[PDB]
């Protein structure tokens, strides 16, 4: 068993086993997780005048 | 080159913000883009104008458009005005000194609401960024931030130090505890956005997008985990549009309460709160009526609950205005009459007085007592012109013409006209001529203050452009009817002379200063040049992607500029029609370009709200003028060239005048601080029978433990070796202290084990040599409780693995098929068994 | 957008929308202003020759060539009302959950996190409830709450325990929750819950690793004994 992508769309799950639902996350955390997602992927006549 | 600066700005009465009334009908405070205007309602004249400084166009001036005022709030007792701007800046203004006192910057978006506390020492600010920040005036700092809402704060209510209620555009009503900085309750005010919030005693009213208006009782002290806000009932206002603002005013003599619901349309709806005796009288009466109808008591009770709202509120009167309403505020409350003041979107102030007696008002409609309308134009100015003397400025707008004294900035005369498009002064500065969109030509005399002649059929369509010859005896008018008509001035009336019919719609006509060239723009993206005396075709300038909107010819009739909707300014030589240069000047459509007289330098204005100064010879941008908030529609240059006048969509006429420790080293410091405290408290305890820690708000054991966690594991073993032995005894006292606190011990049990065992192993020889009896007891205590914690974790792991194995085993007996033959069983187990794939070399 | 010929067309919602029936058997609801397919209804398997609407299309009747009627009723406002009520309840649950966490009422906050399915908050409830326990398994009130859990909740909780068990920094919270479940539930019932076994299969290998560790930590702790005996000399 390898902890992988969350089965539920609203849920976010990480390799360390930490799971967060999108509802509970604050906005600053959502942006932080989104940025972390980016880096991981990158490694891998009338009208006119008037 | 010389610098252009904003010499004056006028023509704005009420911009996009709220209105603040101050008693002496009294004066009114209203926003004018970046400045604030104080008006005397009785006289209608501007009492004073608040300008921070830094006039646009100066070298020290910023390179972006000024932030407009969004919300005004004044504390009457202290005579302080708080002004919120679109960029998220709060400035505290001294009314008497007319100067800025404080400057708060804590918001990333426009400020939506400002409210002084009762004592006037703290200011609460809500902004479009969804944050509420409470500021300290005497402290000049932001105390704390409330960050639960997920959209613009539409309104909030805080009359008490202890609680705050806030409303936001996400449709949520939230109760805050100012002493804890947290949200206690959350309810959905409306299905969509929630825009209004007014609270009187327990009564609370909020407005959504639709006509539904909710009533909530505010039981602050309920403290049940809920119910502080509970829904009472719903009443429908007549206006189907959203409700923006709600405000309460109480009559001291009669204790009567009234409130309005400022809609997005031209309607303000006023409501009266029924007294308790009126409610009880009404409740009994309707019970008699409904009982007479034969309904059951349970139905009567439910109907009373359904009709709950009707008992408290009474539709009092509706105020209807000609223009859309922007903001409103109660002015005075009395038994005789009720008065309101409002600001429209069309840049005017209206004062409404309501005489009333008992339940209902005396008159069917409110009495409009005062209006401030002279110093502004309702519609955007489409064209401007300056008299030859450079004293009188004519501004033509849809439905009205107003003329201003450039020195006093005051309107002199106002003329009612059609949808005016173009305006120019005739020679002598005594007459004005207009081309309306209805094809009409209107001529005005300033002395008579009356319209002399109207030519109804001057053109079959809009007269987009109009120009005069230098002699002033001839007029050239271009229209959308695809014709140019020449008119003569004979003693004063206009006689049509000649018609020149073109293939497409006409957008601009310009006559050269020497009257030799007539340049005309067409909707097919071409500019044709003709010879005025003979009307012989000369040139067809080509290369604009979108239709040319303005044309202007140099003073020497040599160079001609064309500005088009494709954001390009193209400069041409009239000798041959060759294009000298095409400038990508503005970010939006360029509406007008004018030459500076006796020079080739020219100005340009566009829809991006920027007026740019160019060099007609070097073809470079000299100066960028950021003062307007929206599209700049018209531009005019003085005959002397001293100043330039620009009018924008913001109803503003602006006159521009020419003027470290490493891992291990940190840990040793942590041990010194923590164990000095532990030793001190112990010694203090024995007898009876610091700044760093208090600042961080942690116990000595926690402080040392946190420092251990920050050390990376790759550095930890090297960090521990660097410590002298004297600190190892200190470390061994720290771990002993941790053992009593069982919560910390199990929280970081593996970490504590790894560090302890490494310390003992590394300097085991010195540790055993020491003959300290106290040390021997510490290790004994550290050992025993360390074992129990480790055994406690181990027993749970052992218990579960045996239990979970049993759970797996029992399911197999019930739901696992069994082959008696071993060979058949082996084939099944291979198939059922999990399989994994690996790369192999 | 129709795969086959369109045989019926009728406006609904006044000017706003248009419904069309095709020989393919699909009913498509379009937007007149934008000319785009908003919704597709598939209740037939043959061509449709009849399409009747009443009350501006609030109820739509279509017949198959085979002889099947599909009586469609508009439910946009009904669905919206359900979502509004669900959102209203969800908001109150979130606020109540936050209040309990601040006050530390873990026995209540545990239930809300299970219903709201907030794994991080659920972990914090159990972690800091366990911390108070250090000072039967968790406490009297919260132990009872775990016992009452139904089959669906047990599967959800055990899934979190499986994930938590993988990490050595968070296995301790997982084992005690598993310990609480085994002592307060009928083990006969736990086996028959569908899918509980595969969750159990993943837990055991990680549990043995954690048991191999910790035991070695116990062995290492006897260096203190060897230290004490040397001192006594």
């Amino acid at each position: 068993y390898n902890v992988g992508k969350a089965e539920k769309d609203g849920e976010i799950r990480l390799k360390n086993g930490v799971a967060m639902s999108k509802e509970e996350l604050t906005r600053e955390d959502k942006n932080r997780l989104r940025r972390a997602l980016k880096r991981k992927r990158s490694k891998a006549s009338t009208n006119i005048k008037l | 080159y010389q610098r252009f600066e904003q010499a004056a700005a006028f023509g704005v009465i009420a911009s996009n913000a709220n209105c603040v009334w101050i008693p002496a009908p009294g004066q009114l405070i209203t926003s004018a883009l970046e400045d604030v205007n104080i008006w005397d309602i009785k006289t209608g004249d501007l009492v004073s104008k608040l300008s921070d400084g830094l006039p646009p166009g100066a070298s020290d001036a910023r390179g972006a458009k000024p932030a407009e005022c969004t919300y005004l709030e004044a504390h009457k007792d202290t005579d302080l005005l708080a002004v919120g701007y679109a960029d998220g800046v709060i400035k505290v203004w001294d009314l008497m000194s007319k100067t800025v006192l404080l400057n708060f910057n804590g918001h990333k978006a426009a400020i939506t609401l400002l409210q002084f506390d009762g004592t006037g020492t703290r200011l609460i600010s809500g902004s479009k960024d969804s944050n509420i920040i409470v500021w300290d005036l005497v402290g000049e700092v932001g105390l704390y931030k409330l960050r639960s809402h997920k959209d613009s704060i539409t309104g909030f209510w805080c009359q008490g130090e202890d609680w705050l209620i806030s409303t936001s555009k996400d449709g949520m009503i939230k109760l805050w505890d100012l002493k804890t900085h947290q949200c206690i309750e959350t309810h959905i005010a409306h299905t969509g956005e929630c825009w209004g919030l007014a609270v009187k005693d327990d009564l609370l009213i909020t407005t959504g997008t639709d006509s539904q208006v909710k009533i909530w009782k505010l039981d602050i002290e309920n403290d049940k985990m809920g119910g502080k806000l509970t829904e009472m009932g719903i009443f429908e206002k007549q206006s189907k549009q959203r409700g923006l603002k709600i405000e309460f005013i109480t009559n001291s003599s009669d204790k009567t309460s009234f409130f309005y619901i400022q809609n997005a349309d031209k309607t303000i709806e006023t409501f009266r709160i029924r007294k308790e005796e009126e409610i009880a009288r009404g409740l009994k009466k309707r019970e008699k009526r409904l009982k007479e109808k034969g309904l059951t008591e349970e139905e009567i009770a439910k109907s009373i609950k359904e009709s709950y709202s009707s008992f408290i509120l009474h539709p009092f009167q509706t105020i209807r205005s000609l223009y859309k309403i922007k903001s409103a505020s109660w002015t005075t409350v009395s038994s005789s009459k009720l008065e309101l003041v409002l600001t429209t979107s069309s840049n005017t102030i209206e004062y409404y007085s309501i005489p009333y007696e008992k339940r209902d008002p005396t008159s069917p409609a409110p009495l409009k007592t005062h209006t401030i309308e002279l110093q502004g134009q309702r519609t955007d100015v489409r064209s401007i012109d300056i008299s030859d003397d450079n004293k009188l400025l004519a501004t033509a707008s849809n439905g009205s013409l107003k003329i201003w004294n450039i020195k006093t900035h005051k309107c002199i005369r106002t003329f009612e006209c059609g949808y005016a498009l173009t305006c120019k002064f005739l020679p002598g500065g005594l007459l004005v001529i207009l081309g309306t969109r209805n094809g009409e030509l209107q001529l005005f005399d300033l002395a008579s203050s009356s319209l002399l002649d109207t030519i109804e059929d001057a053109h079959d369509a809009a007269i987009w452009s109009l120009d005069l010859t230098s002699d002033g005896k001839r007029l050239v008018t271009g229209s959308a009817d695809k014709t140019v008509k020449f008119w003569d001035f004979k003693v004063l009336k206009l006689h049509h002379d000649t018609t020149l019919e073109l293939t497409d719609d006409i957008l601009c006509v310009r006559v050269s200063p020497d009257d030799r060239y007539l340049a005309i723009s067409l909707l097919d993206n071409t500019v044709k040049v003709f010879f005025l005396d003979s009307m012989k075709f000369y040139l067809s300038l080509y290369g604009h992607k979108l239709p040319v909107l303005s044309i202007d010819i140099s003073f020497d009739s040599k160079m001609i500029i064309t500005s088009s909707a494709d954001k390009n300014i193209k400069i041409w030589g009239l000798d041959f029609g060759d294009c000298h240069k095409s400038l990508f000047a503005h970010q939006d459509s360029i509406m007008n370009v004018k030459f500076l007289p006796q020079s080739h330098n020219f100005f340009s204005c566009s829809k991006d709200a920027v007026v740019k100064y160019w060099d007609g010879e070097k073809f470079e941008c000299i100066q960028k003028l950021y003062a307007h908030q929206s599209e700049v529609w018209a531009l005019a240059v003085a005959t002397d060239g001293g100043f330039v006048v620009s009018s924008s969509h913001d109803h503003s006429i602006r006159i521009w005048e020419e003027t470290s420790l490493k891992a291990g080293e940190r840990l040793m410091e942590a041990l010194d601080l923590g164990i000095a405290e532990i030793e001190g408290l112990e010694a203090y305890n024995r007898d009876m029978k610091n700044a760093v820690l208090i600042a961080v708000n942690k116990t000595p054991e926690q402080y040392i433990m946190d420092t251990l966690l920050r050390i990376r594991m790759s550095q930890l073993e090297d960090a521990l070796m660097v410590m002298p032995f004297s600190y190892v005894l200190k470390f061994l006292k720290f771990i002993d202290t941790v053992m009593q606190n069982k919560t910390l011990l199990h929280s970081h049990l593996p970490l504590i084990c790894k560090n302890l065992f490494f310390i003992i192993k590394f300097n085991h020889k010195e540790l055993v040599s020491q003959k300290n009896e106290e040390l021997k007891l510490q290790i004994n205590r550290v050992k025993t409780e360390l074992r129990s914690a480790l055994k406690s974790t181990e027993d749970d792991l052992g218990f579960n693995v045996q239990g979970l194995k049993f759970v797996k085993q029992q399911w197999n007996l019930r739901h696992n098929y069994e082959f008696v033959d071993e060979y058949d069983q082996q084939e099944k187990e291979s198939n059922s068994a999990r399989k994994r794939v690996f790369g192999t070399v | 957008g129709h795969t086959n010929a369109v045989q019926r067309c009728s406006f609904i919602n006044k000017q706003k929308q248009l419904i069309s029936c095709g020989a393919d058997g699909l009913i498509k609801i379009w937007d007149c202003s934008s000319g785009e397919c908003l919704k597709t209804l598939d209740g037939h398997n043959n061509r449709l020759w009849a399409l009747s609407t009443m009350n501006d299309g609030d109820m739509i009747v279509s017949a198959d060539a085979d002889g099947v009627f599909q009586f469609w009723k508009d439910c946009t406002e009904q669905e919206i009302e359900e979502e509004q009520e669900k959102a209203k309840l969800q908001v109150e649950q979130e606020q109540s959950l936050q209040n309990y966490m601040s006050k530390g009422d873990w026995t209540n906050a545990f239930l809300l996190a299970m219903t709201l399915d907030h794994p991080m908050r659920l972990f914090n409830v159990l972690k800091r409830a366990l911390g108070e326990s250090r000072s039967v398994i968790f406490n009297e009130e919260l132990d009872q709450a775990i016992s009452i859990l139904n089959d669906e909740q047990l599967i959800l909780l055990m899934k979190r325990c499986r994930d938590w068990n993988t990490n050595a920094k968070t296995h301790t919270i997982a084992q005690r929750t598993i310990r609480c479940i085994l002592m307060h539930h009928n083990i006969a019932k736990l086996s028959e819950i569908p899918g509980m076994v595969k969750i159990v299969d993943a837990i055991i290998p990680y549990t043995q690793r954690h048991f191999t560790r910790v035991d070695n930590l116990v062995e290492q702790s006897y260096i203190l004994d060897y230290a004490l005996v040397e001192m006594d000399k």
